[PDB]
Protein backbone atom coordinates (compact mmCIF):
# COMPACT_ATOMS: atom_id res chain seq x y z
CA UNK A 1 0.00 0.00 0.00
CA UNK A 2 2.73 2.49 0.93
CA UNK A 3 4.95 1.73 -2.09
CA UNK A 4 2.09 2.41 -4.52
CA UNK A 5 1.40 5.86 -3.05
CA UNK A 6 5.05 6.96 -3.21
CA UNK A 7 5.46 5.86 -6.84
CA UNK A 8 2.30 7.77 -7.82
CA UNK A 9 3.71 10.94 -6.24
CA UNK A 10 6.91 10.67 -8.30
CA UNK A 11 5.09 10.52 -11.65
CA UNK A 12 2.80 13.46 -10.86
CA UNK A 13 5.77 15.68 -10.00
CA UNK A 14 7.38 15.07 -13.41
CA UNK A 15 4.20 16.29 -15.12
CA UNK A 16 4.08 19.47 -13.04
CA UNK A 17 7.66 20.40 -13.94
CA UNK A 18 6.93 20.13 -17.67
CA UNK A 19 3.98 22.54 -17.38
CA UNK A 20 6.10 25.12 -15.53
CA UNK A 21 8.84 25.06 -18.18
CA UNK A 22 6.32 25.43 -21.03
CA UNK A 23 4.68 28.58 -19.67
CA UNK A 24 7.93 30.42 -18.93
CA UNK A 25 9.42 29.29 -22.27
CA UNK A 26 6.67 30.64 -24.54
CA UNK A 27 5.48 33.78 -22.63
CA UNK A 28 7.87 36.30 -24.33
CA UNK A 29 6.20 35.79 -27.73
CA UNK A 30 2.70 36.79 -26.53
CA UNK A 31 3.66 40.37 -25.60
CA UNK A 32 5.40 41.59 -28.77
CA UNK A 33 3.09 43.46 -31.19
CA UNK A 34 3.03 41.68 -34.55
CA UNK A 35 5.22 38.78 -33.40
CA UNK A 36 4.77 35.23 -34.67
CA UNK A 37 5.88 32.12 -32.78
CA UNK A 38 8.41 30.08 -34.82
CA UNK A 39 7.17 26.77 -36.22
CA UNK A 40 9.29 24.66 -33.85
CA UNK A 41 8.05 26.37 -30.68
CA UNK A 42 4.42 26.51 -31.83
CA UNK A 43 4.03 22.80 -32.64
CA UNK A 44 6.80 20.70 -31.07
CA UNK A 45 8.34 22.38 -28.00
CA UNK A 46 6.78 24.56 -25.28
CA UNK A 47 3.52 23.96 -27.18
CA UNK B 1 -5.22 61.96 -29.04
CA UNK B 2 -7.54 58.96 -29.27
CA UNK B 3 -4.92 56.23 -28.74
CA UNK B 4 -4.26 57.31 -25.12
CA UNK B 5 -6.62 56.31 -22.30
CA UNK B 6 -6.50 57.38 -18.66
CA UNK B 7 -5.91 55.06 -15.70
CA UNK B 8 -7.65 56.21 -12.52
CA UNK B 9 -7.85 54.96 -8.94
CA UNK B 10 -10.34 56.39 -6.42
CA UNK B 11 -10.62 59.54 -8.52
CA UNK B 12 -6.86 60.09 -8.89
CA UNK B 13 -4.91 59.66 -12.13
CA UNK B 14 -2.10 57.10 -11.68
CA UNK B 15 -0.95 56.56 -15.28
CA UNK B 16 -1.96 55.73 -18.83
CA UNK B 17 -2.67 52.80 -21.12
CA UNK B 18 -1.61 52.76 -24.77
CA UNK B 19 -3.39 51.03 -27.65
CA UNK B 20 -0.78 50.03 -30.25
CA UNK B 21 -1.11 47.68 -33.22
CA UNK B 22 -3.27 44.70 -32.27
CA UNK B 23 -2.53 44.70 -28.52
CA UNK B 24 -3.37 46.89 -25.54
CA UNK B 25 -0.44 47.30 -23.14
CA UNK B 26 -0.35 48.71 -19.61
CA UNK B 27 2.57 48.83 -17.14
CA UNK B 28 2.29 46.26 -14.36
CA UNK B 29 3.35 48.46 -11.44
CA UNK B 30 0.63 51.10 -11.97
CA UNK B 31 -2.51 50.72 -9.86
CA UNK B 32 -6.06 51.57 -10.87
CA UNK B 33 -8.60 50.65 -13.53
CA UNK B 34 -9.21 51.57 -17.18
CA UNK B 35 -11.53 54.48 -17.95
CA UNK B 36 -12.94 52.86 -21.11
CA UNK B 37 -15.91 50.70 -20.12
CA UNK B 38 -15.26 48.14 -22.86
CA UNK B 39 -11.53 47.68 -22.21
CA UNK B 40 -12.19 47.21 -18.47
CA UNK B 41 -13.93 43.89 -19.24
CA UNK B 42 -10.92 42.20 -20.87
CA UNK B 43 -8.73 39.54 -19.28
CA UNK B 44 -5.02 40.36 -19.07
CA UNK B 45 -1.82 38.33 -18.71
CA UNK B 46 0.99 39.43 -16.39
CA UNK B 47 4.76 39.06 -16.64
CA UNK B 48 6.99 40.28 -13.81
CA UNK B 49 10.16 40.03 -15.92
CA UNK B 50 9.23 43.03 -18.08
CA UNK B 51 6.57 44.71 -15.87
CA UNK B 52 4.04 44.39 -18.70
CA UNK B 53 0.39 43.43 -18.95
CA UNK B 54 -1.33 42.94 -22.30
CA UNK B 55 -4.60 41.84 -23.91
CA UNK B 56 -6.11 41.54 -27.37
CA UNK B 57 -7.78 44.63 -28.87
CA UNK B 58 -11.49 44.11 -29.66
CA UNK B 59 -12.51 44.37 -33.31
CA UNK B 60 -14.64 47.52 -33.09
CA UNK B 61 -11.69 49.62 -31.83
CA UNK B 62 -9.16 48.46 -34.44
CA UNK B 63 -9.43 51.69 -36.47
CA UNK B 64 -7.74 53.69 -33.68
CA UNK B 65 -4.47 51.73 -33.63
CA UNK B 66 -1.16 53.54 -34.13
CA UNK B 67 1.68 52.31 -36.33
CA UNK B 68 5.07 51.10 -35.11
CA UNK B 69 8.57 50.26 -36.31
CA UNK B 70 11.75 48.66 -34.97
CA UNK B 71 14.41 50.80 -36.68
CA UNK B 72 16.13 53.22 -34.28
CA UNK B 73 18.74 55.46 -35.92
CA UNK B 74 20.70 58.05 -33.97
CA UNK B 75 18.99 61.44 -33.96
CA UNK B 76 16.17 63.37 -32.33
CA UNK B 77 12.69 62.24 -31.30
CA UNK B 78 9.60 64.01 -29.96
CA UNK B 79 7.30 63.40 -27.01
CA UNK B 80 4.50 65.14 -25.11
CA UNK B 81 6.75 67.37 -22.99
CA UNK B 82 9.29 68.33 -25.65
CA UNK B 83 12.29 66.90 -27.48
CA UNK B 84 14.35 63.83 -26.59
CA UNK B 85 17.79 62.99 -27.97
CA UNK B 86 18.82 59.36 -28.50
CA UNK B 87 22.52 58.52 -28.76
CA UNK B 88 24.80 55.89 -27.32
CA UNK B 89 21.96 53.55 -26.39
CA UNK B 90 20.36 56.01 -23.95
CA UNK B 91 17.46 58.45 -24.15
CA UNK B 92 18.37 61.95 -22.95
CA UNK B 93 15.84 64.36 -21.42
CA UNK B 94 16.78 67.87 -20.22
CA UNK B 95 16.83 67.97 -16.43
CA UNK B 96 13.58 68.98 -14.76
CA UNK B 97 11.23 67.83 -17.53
CA UNK B 98 9.01 65.06 -16.19
CA UNK B 99 7.82 64.16 -12.70
CA UNK B 100 6.40 61.08 -10.95
CA UNK B 101 2.85 60.24 -11.98
CA UNK B 102 3.47 60.79 -15.72
CA UNK B 103 4.42 57.23 -16.66
CA UNK B 104 3.05 55.38 -19.68
CA UNK B 105 3.65 57.93 -22.41
CA UNK B 106 4.79 56.69 -25.83
CA UNK B 107 7.74 58.10 -27.77
CA UNK B 108 7.10 58.88 -31.44
CA UNK B 109 9.38 58.83 -34.47
CA UNK B 110 9.60 61.57 -37.10
CA UNK B 111 6.61 60.05 -38.93
CA UNK B 112 4.59 59.48 -35.74
CA UNK B 113 5.40 55.79 -35.26
CA UNK B 114 5.64 54.18 -31.82
CA UNK B 115 9.13 53.08 -30.79
CA UNK B 116 9.15 52.87 -26.97
CA UNK B 117 7.32 53.30 -23.67
CA UNK B 118 9.07 55.01 -20.74
CA UNK B 119 8.59 53.62 -17.21
CA UNK B 120 10.77 55.61 -14.80
CA UNK B 121 14.13 57.30 -15.09
CA UNK B 122 17.29 58.43 -13.35
CA UNK B 123 18.32 61.78 -11.88
CA UNK B 124 21.51 63.53 -13.01
CA UNK B 125 22.65 67.14 -13.09
CA UNK B 126 22.54 68.58 -16.61
CA UNK B 127 20.75 65.68 -18.35
CA UNK B 128 18.74 62.69 -17.17
CA UNK B 129 18.52 59.11 -18.40
CA UNK B 130 15.33 57.10 -18.81
CA UNK B 131 14.38 53.49 -18.16
CA UNK B 132 12.49 52.25 -21.22
CA UNK B 133 10.84 49.14 -22.62
CA UNK B 134 11.61 48.62 -26.30
CA UNK B 135 11.60 45.75 -28.77
CA UNK B 136 13.36 44.10 -31.69
CA UNK B 137 12.42 41.55 -34.33
CA UNK B 138 10.46 38.78 -32.57
CA UNK B 139 11.69 39.73 -29.05
CA UNK B 140 11.06 42.19 -26.21
CA UNK B 141 13.83 43.73 -24.09
CA UNK B 142 14.14 46.10 -21.12
CA UNK B 143 16.75 48.82 -20.55
CA UNK B 144 17.37 50.31 -17.09
CA UNK B 145 20.23 52.74 -16.37
CA UNK B 146 22.10 52.73 -13.08
CA UNK B 147 20.23 54.62 -10.38
CA UNK B 148 16.87 54.79 -12.18
CA UNK B 149 13.77 55.27 -10.02
CA UNK B 150 10.13 54.52 -10.76
CA UNK B 151 7.86 57.38 -11.80
CA UNK C 1 11.99 -26.59 13.80
CA UNK C 2 15.75 -27.04 13.48
CA UNK C 3 16.45 -23.72 11.72
CA UNK C 4 16.34 -19.96 12.28
CA UNK C 5 13.84 -17.42 10.96
CA UNK C 6 14.20 -15.22 7.88
CA UNK C 7 14.57 -11.47 7.54
CA UNK C 8 13.16 -8.75 5.32
CA UNK C 9 16.06 -9.01 2.85
CA UNK C 10 15.65 -12.78 2.29
CA UNK C 11 13.61 -12.82 -0.92
CA UNK C 12 13.83 -14.80 -4.14
CA UNK C 13 15.98 -13.75 -7.09
CA UNK C 14 12.96 -13.44 -9.41
CA UNK C 15 11.23 -11.01 -7.02
CA UNK C 16 14.39 -8.89 -6.80
CA UNK C 17 14.65 -8.62 -10.60
CA UNK C 18 11.08 -7.33 -10.92
CA UNK C 19 11.68 -4.70 -8.22
CA UNK C 20 14.70 -3.23 -10.03
CA UNK C 21 12.85 -2.92 -13.35
CA UNK C 22 9.84 -1.03 -11.95
CA UNK C 23 11.92 1.36 -9.80
CA UNK C 24 14.30 2.16 -12.67
CA UNK C 25 11.49 3.04 -15.07
CA UNK C 26 9.94 5.65 -12.78
CA UNK C 27 13.33 7.14 -11.89
CA UNK C 28 14.22 7.66 -15.55
CA UNK C 29 11.14 9.75 -16.37
CA UNK C 30 11.86 12.05 -13.41
CA UNK C 31 15.45 12.69 -14.53
CA UNK C 32 14.36 13.60 -18.07
CA UNK C 33 11.80 16.15 -16.86
CA UNK C 34 14.40 17.77 -14.59
CA UNK C 35 16.90 18.19 -17.44
CA UNK C 36 14.35 20.03 -19.60
CA UNK C 37 13.65 22.58 -16.86
CA UNK C 38 17.34 23.35 -16.21
CA UNK C 39 18.15 24.28 -19.83
CA UNK C 40 15.04 26.49 -20.16
CA UNK C 41 15.69 28.31 -16.88
CA UNK C 42 19.37 28.93 -17.65
CA UNK C 43 18.80 30.22 -21.20
CA UNK C 44 16.04 32.61 -20.12
CA UNK C 45 18.29 34.04 -17.40
CA UNK C 46 21.29 34.42 -19.71
CA UNK C 47 19.32 35.70 -22.73
CA UNK C 48 18.15 38.77 -20.79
Amino acid sequence: SVASFVLLSMVGTAVGMCVCARRRCITPYELTPGATVPFLLSLLCCV
Amino acid sequence: NDCIFEVKHEGKVMGYACLVGDKVMKPAHVKGTIDNADLAKLAFKRSSKYDLECAQIPVHMKSDASKFTHEKPEGYYNWHHGAVQYSGGRFTIPTGAGKPGDSGRPIFDNKGRVVAIVLGGANEGARTALSVVTWNKDIVTKITPEGAEEW
Amino acid sequence: ASHTTLGVQDISTTAMSWVQKITGGVGLIVAVAALILIVVLCVSFSRH
